[PDB]
């Protein structure tokens, strides 16, 4: 019957900033405290065990401290490769992982590189046309995609997704798909993707003519 | 040298049972403890249990006790986890991890983790994806990609030029179509100068349907 | 010449703390782990926890978790066990135990069986203060007789701490003596009884005195145990 | 935790004979079982480890066997010094490391019924607050007996304490003393005071009583 509290649930910081995560146990766990890094897509990686024993191969900017019920994880100087959810683990009375801390990076504005892709010949033979818009390496993550078919704004026939933050440049990338039946696709000629973002002075329109 | 390889992604119906394998190599499995930890996406790591493979002694979490059974086949150097009476709530990535000894401190620590195993809980049919090229119509940089469409369940892996091309690559999270099938895109930015002097192929693998497609993009 | 030397016995009132020492000789202290095992009077051995003497790393039983602290002094090859918030139930003999082999137990390393032990340290948890005993007789009679033998004794009541050194007729009587072990009462004061079987026929000519000595209160009690006298005699 | 059950509670074995001691576990302990010898007022001495291996310096008459949940300690030829309490210990699961309740191996002799005697409280104690009534069962065999206090045919609940001496050095018998503690007018309330004794040595329960006055 042991409880744990990991604070905070999420934090934002700039590259070079000091980042601190704390953990509080309901009973003394006698330094049996470990810290794990989990980057997106990948599996957890041990950074520090037994409160302050830094695993060989882990940079010196990472450190742990504490005793009793109170423990602290520090990143002395935040790096772009440090974007991850961090977990604390108590291993004295059985095993309890913390709720986790998502560490996101604050960086300078970066406008997206916009690209438009027509549906392939292979796909058209099947009777469905998927038009794709790509917004590449932008910051902040908020961006708008407006699909235009012969200057008419589209609604209800689009789906989009954004990537996790990048571990090198700290940007995001977005992909939007406009889906139509081959019949409807053949009824129009100009297919356009209009992108609005904080980093752009004026919206960017990427287009192609069917044929 | 020290590695922990897990069995592939499973899709099991509710009420059914699931067994996950964890192959240990680069060390003696009888010298470390093997833990099972689960994780739903955007949620916490939940410890399920531990096994000492040398004596077969198991310690579970009371919320997982009864439904979880952790065993070990020491000859095969593998650890198993069986989860009976599956519910929709049990859908998560299941990880195995080793807890090895540290001589310079006189302690054990959960130090290495496997890649994980996605256990999808569903009655829906497995469906292989269709791979469509993403190429521009007719700038210093150009973009190429693959549209991996109409598959079930997750996941699909996308690599470029058999792993040679990684810089400038973006494999996007899947979107859920009205059909109940997933669609995802993978893209790469390359210099416009090389769109003739170099070949670009996406390598799509959807192991649940035994699908491995290598689509060249031009 | 390999032994474990423990600190002297202790009396502590409830809610207090005790720190039992354990010095080591005849081996390299840092190479082995040091465990602590307790035994309450008339009960099984109870494992408390351990200290890795080389790195200061500890592990405790969940039953003691929060009250037990284990430390080590590498400079003096000594291990310590501290038991906080003492309760009546904590009255036990405390042993420091070293396992047969070096290092820490785990998978394919089952080392938690001990060959080297300390003599023990009794820790008595009682709010009660030093009190000399009250000595009452267990008078012999026809109702204490069996086959020409009569039983008589002394009830040594309400004393603290242990021990009471009980003799009969200043050492002149040794045969047929049964001095029972001490019992901790509800009050937190010990009670004891010493009985003797003697010839029934010589109860009117022999003198039987129990000598109860209690060094902690500097009290000596000599009680003459005479046959059952009568206040009145009656019929119908 | 692994619950270690040591059976029987006490075992009467004559010298020169074979002493078979049992130890069971609530769950598999593999071959991670140890055996300890404990004489009164002494630290445990390790005899057996690894369920069957003998500790260095331990004489060859001591042996062990078993695996999983059932184990055995054997003393082929029981000596004088061999009479002690024996504990089994598991070291398969931790924390907590668990020990068994122990088996006291006593010297065997004939079935001796106890001499049952009841002692009323003295006037000296009665003049003070408390009143102590003593029931004595001396020079009996086997150790296990049941002393029940009865006051005006009404049984007694946790109103008494008892102690037993260590087995006699010459006739190997046991002696028990049980003290029924009351006060005034608790003792001054009732008339009949008795102790009922149940033992192997006699046919029916032995009742010894006295009337206040």
């Amino acid at each position: 019957d042991i409880q744990m509290t990991q604070s905070p649930s999420s934090l934002s910081a700039s590259v070079g900033d000091r980042v601190t995560i704390t953990c509080k146990t309901s009973q003394d766990i006698n330094k049996y405290m470990a810290w794990y890094q989990q980057t997106p897509g990948k599996a957890p990686r041990l950074l520090i065990h037994y409160t302050s024993a830094l695993q060989p191969g882990i940079p010196s900017r990472f450190s742990g401290s504490g005793s009793g019920r109170d423990y602290t994880f520090t990143i002395s100087s935040l790096q772009p490769e440090d974007i991850a959810t961090y977990y604390c683990l108590q291993y004295d009375n059985l095993w309890t992982f913390g709720q986790g801390t998502k560490v996101e990076i604050k960086r300078t504005v970066a406008a997206p590189s916009v690209f438009i892709f027509p549906p392939s010949d292979e796909q058209l033979k099947s009777g469905t046309a998927s038009v794709v818009c790509l917004l590449n390496n932008f910051y902040p993550r908020e961006a708008k995609v407006q699909w235009k078919v012969d200057n008419a704004l589209q609604s209800g026939n689009s789906q989009e997704s954004v990537t996790e933050q990048d571990s090198k440049d700290s940007t995001y990338s977005l992909s939007s798909t406009l889906t139509l039946s081959k019949a409807d696709y053949e009824k129009h000629k100009v297919y356009a993707c209009e992108v609005t973002h904080q980093g752009l002075s004026s919206p960017v329109t990427k287009s192609f003519n069917r044929g | 040298q020290v590695q922990l390889v897990q069995s592939g992604a499973e899709v099991k119906k509710p009420g059914a049972s699931v067994k996950v394998s964890c192959k240990a190599s680069g060390f003696n499995i009888k010298d470390t403890y093997i833990h099972w930890v689960r994780q739903a996406p955007g949620q916490r790591l939940e410890w399920m249990g531990r096994i000492d493979p040398a004596n077969g002694y198991t310690k579970y979490d009371p919320k997982f006790q009864g439904r979880v059974t952790i065993t070990a086949d020491t000859s095969a150097s593998t650890a198993y986890m069986e989860l009976s009476s599956l519910r929709s709530e049990d859908e998560a990535v299941y990880y195995c991890a080793r807890e090895g000894y540290y001589g310079n401190y006189g302690v054990y620590a959960m130090d290495y983790w496997g890649q994980g195993t996605l256990v999808t809980v569903s009655s829906a049919s497995t469906k292989g994806p269709s791979v469509f090229p993403l190429a521009p119509c007719s700038e210093s940089t150009a973009a190429l990609g693959c549209l991996v469409k109409d598959y079930f369940p997750e996941p699909v892996t996308v690599s470029w030029n058999s792993g040679a091309l990684t810089s400038g690559v973006h494999t996007f999270p899947a979107v859920l179509q009205s059909s109940g099938l997933y669609s995802l895109s993978s893209v790469v930015t390359v210099p416009s100068s090389s769109l003739g002097t170099k070949t670009y192929t996406c390598n799509v693998d959807h192991k649940p349907s035994n699908t491995k497609v290598d689509k060249r993009v031009e």
